[PDB]
């Protein structure tokens, strides 16, 4: 269907304990394929998915170069912004960036994004029209100016429309046997008696991809209220995901309850029972 | 503003006593990104513990995954221990096989 | 492929 490639930058200052550490991860869809950590003994961009390993030495030399240059730049960002806000020399401060591009089923650019964040809050983002900036505050507007006068937006649009999309398609191509494929959840129900009067019914979905999923409990064919105990969808470590949903039920009325699961990898919604 | 980290502890595959598996400690929703995570077997630091890469989400909050090989049993307990600026005390969550 | 940085797009 539709696909995305995204990069996540993070710079964290550590006053009186070294220079700010810089970390980056690349994703295509729900699949990380790339990483960089400036505290690594030999800071290099590194493969976290099979279909990028094939890339040539020129590629990696290039990516590592950007990462090292990004750590330098973001370190300035931290120092520059720290001044704007006139903050104490006390504790740590953060500068994040997320950028990338979405391509539709046809394979054309749906939209580009390039957001920045200071201390975990929106700071300045490139607008969906890839031409103007949105400043969140007094400081960000100073930054806004600098970028307008320098023509930063145009350069960003170049990469987002062109380079970003090209790479994305290439990766989709080179890693099609896993990127294009959806894995169905393996579902089951567990039975955890609370007391002689109540029991917990927990509905598991395991080993699925991508992470988007829907679990739900019904009684007699109608929804539950109230209510289902979820857990946030969590990685298994093997590139698939996990989720469960539980309900307390009258000890003896287990039959009234069915679990309902919907996921891309299922030809059709599934219905489980105890 | 500091966001307290949320923790989930769980295995990669369904738990079968004596059967080699992978234990996961999933830590999310925290800020700042500085964090100390360790995993305990019975209450003692586990030597080899893998640490995924610090990434973040739509709301800017960070998340990371810790994990190590392990073989579940009837008696052995397992736990995750997290030290973060947002908390005065370290936080410990024990692995529950039904969750 | 990551975004190359230049003196035009590296402002703060």
């Amino acid at each position: 269907g539709s696909h995305s490639m995204r990069y996540f930058y993070t710079a964290v200052s550590r006053p009186g304990r070294g220079e700010p550490r810089f970390i980056a991860v690349g994703y295509v869809d729900d699949t990380q394929f790339v990483r960089f950590d400036s505290d690594a003994a030999s800071p290099r961009m590194e493969p976290r998915a099979p279909w990028v390993e094939q890339e040539g030495p020129e590629y990696w030399e290039r990516e590592t170069r950007n990462m090292k240059e990004a750590t330098q730049n973001f370190r300035v960002g931290l120092n520059t912004l720290h001044g704007y806000y006139n903050q104490s020399e006390a504790g740590s401060h953060t500068l994040q960036r997320m950028y990338g591009c979405d391509v539709g089923p046809d394979g054309r650019l749906l939209r580009g994004y390039r957001q920045d964040a200071y201390d975990g809050a929106d700071y300045i983002a490139l607008n969906e029209d890839l031409r103007s900036w949105t400043a969140a505050d007094a400081a960000a507007q100073i930054t806004r100016r600098k970028r307008e006068e320098a023509g930063e937006a145009e350069q960003c649009r170049n990469y987002l429309e062109g380079t970003c999309v090209e790479w994305l398609l290439r990766y989709l191509e080179n890693g099609n046997e896993t990127l294009q494929r959806a894995d169905a959840p393996k579902t089951h129900v567990t039975h955890h008696p609370i007391s002689d009067h109540e029991v917990t019914l927990r509905c598991w979905a395991l080993g699925f991809y991508p992470e988007e999923i829907s679990l739900s409990w019904q009684r007699d064919g109608e929804d539950v209220t109230q209510d289902t105990e979820f857990v946030e969808t969590r990685p298994a470590g093997d590139r698939t995901f996990q989720k469960w949903a539980a309900v307390v039920v009258p000890s003896g009325e287990e039959q009234r309850y069915t679990c309902h699961v919907q996921h891309e990898g299922l030809a059709e919604p599934v219905t489980l029972r105890w | 503003i500091q966001k307290t980290p949320q923790i989930q502890v769980y295995s990669r595959h369904p738990p079968e006593n004596g059967k080699p598996n992978i234990l996961n400690c999933y830590v999310t929703q925290f800020h700042p990104p500085h964090i100390e995570i360790q995993m305990l077997k019975n209450g003692k630091k586990i030597p080899k513990v893998e640490m995924s890469d610090m990434s973040f989400s739509k709301d800017w909050s960070f998340y990371i995954l810790a994990h190590t090989e392990f073989t579940p049993t009837e008696t052995d307990t397992y736990a995750c221990r997290v030290k973060h600026d947002s908390m005065a005390e370290p936080k410990t969550v024990y692995w529950d096989r039904d969750m | 492929g990551s975004q190359k940085l230049t003196t035009g797009n590296c402002n703060w």
